[PDB]
């Protein structure tokens, strides 16, 4: 399956397009509760914060196994291109309090 | 050593609860149990999240945030324990809280704990 | 740690009685025995070992000073005690190959004279939050007829553990909450990030109803892992890193902030102390009073151990006493009854030092707990 | 203190390692743990066969065999370690010696080592 | 805790190399290490732990005194180390609830520089041997393609265990003997009740050949439970509680007796002197040198440590030195390479002391290995 | 199943009758290790010496249970009536070297 993932590893923020879709993180929180797209689009989240943080979908979510996303540092950032319509979980894994969802339509 | 008082950083022996790295970790130091600094010990797992700290380095005058990741699936190392808590938060705080055990996204699902790594992540300026 | 004054009377109390026997030609006839029944002065000692994969917890009756049992656990369980004394329990976890392989929590209960197993619960999932020992992470609705245990990963849930039934119930959502402390068979508040306090009540299936409080502390005001609750008298009793502590009575089934009091004076603040600890805090419900583990260190070592016990009384705020331990202790826990023991845990002796709670003196001691004990649990039989 | 010593029993405190029926336990005394001189404790199983060993009593002058019999089914207690081999034997004379854990019989067949009760079978020498 | 010479070198160095990387701007990039590849240095030390339910074995640079791995292990388990650094493997035991609950022997084979498991074999119906560690109860073939292990009760047996196949393949019945020692594939002598060895030789089924020697020591001379044995000399070497020393050549696949040595003299044994500790002896093979921890110590308190080893010529009895080791020794072993080290293992300090062979002199020290380490293992690389 | 208990434990040895079925116990032996006995016969052992003994027969021997007979000491005696034939080998627990045999015919 349900996501492709552009790049294995985090990269930096200023690689970002500018008309990219855009999750922000900063002060322990998601930029949006949920974010809607539509089948196809390539969401990237950016860490702005020194505190790091990734996005993880468990098991089931995207496909059979958990997609655990890499670990960001300030300043850096991580895609994932959603390629079935429907609704997904994530959360930070050292942070369950961070939770966000991708709305695919 | 009084147990009470300031806690003192130094930079010349990682062995040594002082370790200016060693500011918020808790367990034992993996390079006691064949890791390094940074790396695990062989056979253990690596966590990927963990409980993080920023430390000063005398050496250099900058504070480091240092991330206490877990080498997991280990019974504990028993070799050089340690527990310091320099900005240390309570549980409701997770992201600088260290009673934890910061085994998460290791191999395996490994959740055991053996040993703690004091890899820097980057500057806490 | 060799032989205690309690372990050299006991040890030759039972020289001699086994030389009677002996002389007497009285057979020996090995068999196992029981503990005496469940009183206010029986107290549990668990041992997390420091984060190894094996714990045990020292059942001890605290007026001899004598181990009357042992029970085993896995990885940093923790341990529940019906205050009615009727019963012991777990909730646990093991692994197929030591500290690897495949894992298993688990909820055990106990008869607390045999310590024989009466329940074996399955927990699916592998739930329990692996945390070093907070009592409160586990608790027993006030029926005893439900245990439940907080999971952290991979979002914040409370399981649901029908020991009546013996069997595991199910997960409730809950918000960005921590600890447990039930007040009714279907109702429980957790502490909050945002600093509020959460109700959950819930019933037999469906979302449970989650109300929360108004924040009652500042974000950089530091609540503590170990707070004192009596559920009982519905008395929660939460230090922060400064001896400041805030009250919320829970007995109406709502949450009521009682007015805030400081544990120490602001000449003490001024002059270095502070609390610091495990279990830095006790409470005993009959005297209304508040016990805290303080002496002088620097703000960052508040995990480290006191030798200091302030007395205070929890509606005046006014302190009591102040008693000089004369060890490294790391936990205080009362016996509930009338004129009741102080306990006094040092991880690092591994000793459990047994208090007069009224003088502050040093009654008797048992040595060789384990290998890092930090956890005293008393049950409230009055 | 000198543990090259001779061993030399005492008759009136049995949780000390010179108590004279515990000449040759192996592991920790029961008493400490919840058990009796001759009981488990609580939760336990208690083997039937077990080493031997004749002990002196030095109160009445007389050698009596002990059988050491284990407490099983629990990790070991961690209280009161003691290691006396008085005529203790090696393995090819498995009826005293006293590395074994003597746990067979047991209730639950219970197999673990948690501590060593000292009951008299009989007089010895 | 208190700190090793080795360990401070060896943290300092690590301390100023780390200061280097953060200096030329090197980002931590945390990942898991291998071992270095197994050497004539590489030593392993078990810890029983008193007879815990969870045990551990480290693995240890002997040259340059560091831990360069751990493998964890259940109740009491049996080590082995191929003598061509190939792989390492122990059979152990665990339990469904800790200690007690359902049974589970198996053999587990390690890489001996990942330390992962490449083999988990399950021993039918719990056969294992449960006994104070003895390391010739669990033995490797000369191939290293099976091990076998020691079965006491119900009737003495031995386990064979296919490790190339990775799997059980039969108990073989045995005469009233113990220990195993093997000298091919399918060849291996045992000690028996009566002073005789026997050998044993297997087919792929069926009953095995057993074939007793004479009777080569009387009944009231007591052989150690750990005797030496190299498998590439098929030496045996096997002191009594007096340091008597029987040797056995089994390099032919049978037992050819050589002369008995003393350790101690007629002066030594008037005054008190006998070999005590647990691993008592060590022999290395291309010097043909014998080891053996010595005391002076009463008859019966021969499980208790020593403070010297004293060093002979295996072929002629000769003695060639008599060291004073600074500590309470209760284990020795030696590399085998051609300038040894001698390992001297303190239980009551969990510290590997290591020592020139030749001069006696410590060289560096491990602490911190476990609850009471006993058993020293070396490859035979050469 | 093909034995029964007489009694659960051990019984003191003066309970024995004279003439009964005894196979006793002394010196680290079974005095009689191949016993010939009759179907419906009652077999006593009985220890002669301080150092406990038991008999233990093997899982499938008597039942499918094996039986663990209690330790007998000192004039300490223990019986089994075998109520079926064909031969019944047993040992003693502590001590496995010592075997004995009873033939039921
Ligand atoms: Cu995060
Ligand atoms: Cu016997």
């Amino acid at each position: 399956d349900k996501a492709t993932i552009p790049s294995e590893s985090p990269f930096a923020a200023a690689e970002v397009a500018d008309g990219a879709i855009v999750v922000d993180i900063a002060k322990m929180k998601y930029e949006t509760p949920e974010l809607h797209v539509k089948v196809g689009d390539t969401v990237t989240w950016i860490n702005r914060e020194a505190m790091p943080h990734n996005v993880h979908f468990v098991a089931g979510v995207l496909g059979e196994a958990a997609l655990k996303g890499p670990m960001m540092k300030k300043e850096q950032a991580y895609s994932l291109t959603f390629t079935e319509a429907g609704t997904y979980d994530y959360h930070c894994t050292p942070h369950p309090f961070m939770r966000g969802k991708v709305v695919v339509e | 050593t009084d147990p009470r008082a300031k806690w003192v950083p130094q930079d010349n022996d990682i062995q040594a609860c002082d370790y200016w790295r060693h500011c918020s970790i808790d367990g034992n130091i993996c390079d006691c149990s064949g890791g390094s600094l940074t790396n695990c010990p062989p056979g253990t797992k690596l966590a990927t999240a963990s409980w993080v700290a920023s430390c000063y380095n005398p050496t250099d005058g900058q504070s480091y945030l240092i991330a206490y990741r877990d080498c997991c699936g280990y019974n504990v190392s028993g070799r050089c324990p340690c527990l310091n808590t320099e900005g240390e938060l309570p549980v409701y705080r997770p992201e600088f809280a260290n009673d934890i055990i910061w085994c998460f996204g290791a191999e395996d699902d490994a959740m055991t704990y053996h040993c703690t790594i004091s890899p820097i992540v980057g500057k806490a300026s | 740690e060799a032989e205690t004054q309690a372990q050299e009377t006991q040890g030759q109390a039972a020289a001699r009685a086994a030389a009677a026997d002996l002389a007497a030609g009285q057979d020996d006839e090995p068999r196992i025995l029981e503990a005496p029944a469940p009183d206010a002065r029986r107290v549990y000692v668990n041992d997390p070992a420091h984060f190894a994969a094996v714990t045990q917890q020292f059942v001890i009756d605290g007026e001899a000073g004598r181990v009357i049992g042992m029970i085993d656990g896995g990885f940093l369980p923790n341990p529940v005690v019906a205050d009615d004394g009727s019963f012991i329990a777990h909730a646990s976890t093991v692994f197929s190959r030591i500290a690897r392989g495949e894992r298993t929590d688990y909820v055990e209960v106990f008869d607390p004279v045999t310590l024989l197993p009466t329940a074996d619960i399955e927990l699916p999932d592998a739930p329990r939050f692996l945390v070093g020992t907070y009592p409160w992470m586990t608790s027993l609705t006030p029926d005893g007829k439900t245990l439940l245990f907080y999971q952290f990963s991979p979002a914040p849930a409370v399981g649901v553990v029908d020991l009546e039934g013996k069997a595991f119930k199910r997960m409730l959502d809950v918000p960005d909450c921590y600890h447990i402390f039930p007040t009714a068979p279907d109702t429980f508040f957790m502490h909050c990030r945002d600093g509020s306090l959460a109700k959950v009540a819930f019933g037999t299936e469906g979302t449970p109803e989650i109300t929360h409080t108004e924040v009652f502390h500042p974000e950089d005001e530091f609540l503590i892992n170990h707070p004192a609750y009596s559920q009982k008298a519905g008395r929660l009793v939460w230090p922060t890193y400064t001896g400041k502590i805030h009250q919320i009575d829970l007995s109406s089934g709502d949450a009521k902030f009682l007015p805030a009091v400081e544990a120490l004076t602001e000449a003490e603040r001024a002059d270095g102390w502070r609390p610091g600890g495990w279990q830095q805090v006790a409470y005993h419900r009959a005297l209304d009073r508040i016990y805290l583990l303080v002496d002088q260190r620097d703000e960052w070592r508040h995990k480290t151990a006191s030798r200091f016990v302030v007395v205070l009384d929890a509606k005046t705020g006014e302190r009591l006493a102040k008693f000089e331990m004369g060890h490294e202790i790391d936990s205080i826990n009362v016996s509930q009854d009338e004129k009741p023991l102080l306990y006094a845990l040092s991880t690092g002796d591994k000793t459990l030092y047994i208090h007069d709670a009224e003088s502050g003196e040093e009654l008797r001691s048992v040595n060789q707990l384990g290998h890092g004990p930090q956890v005293i649990t008393t049950a409230d039989m009055g």
